[PDB]
């Protein structure tokens, strides 16, 4: 099954949408999901973080595409967007927090 | 405009 079928990926919703779903109060640190850009065009991976200092919060990362491949910085590669999902779901690597959880829709 | 995070 491809990629786009998995329950984390919500294709085109706005940045507003993305953050109004993900800011529900019942969703743990690292819920997350992979969203279509708004204002650029590269994929963004959008994900809950709770700052002790500032609250519960989203950050939001561009996934840019490898011309030749996926990453958030340029140091962690990975040949698909699977492979992105599935590393930071157990190493933050940069993440304020690990990804747990598919935001529920 | 936008804000993202650079890791
Ligand atoms: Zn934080």
């Amino acid at each position: 099954a491809p990629w786009q079928a998995e329950e984390w990926y919500f294709g085109k919703i706005t940045r507003r949408e993305s953050e109004r779903l993900l800011l529900n109060a019942e969703n743990p640190r690292g819920t997350f999901l992979v969203r279509e850009g708004q204002s650029q065009p590269d994929y963004v991976l959008s994900v809950s973080d709770f700052d002790n200092a500032k609250g519960l919060n989203v950050k939001h990362y561009i996934i840019r595409k490898l011309d030749s491949g996926f990453y958030i910085t340029s140091r962690t590669q990975f040949n698909s967007l699977q492979q992105l999902v599935a590393y930071y779901s157990k190493h933050a690597d940069g993440l304020c927090h690990r990804l747990t959880t598919v935001c529920p829709t | 405009e936008p804000q993202y995070e650079e890791i």
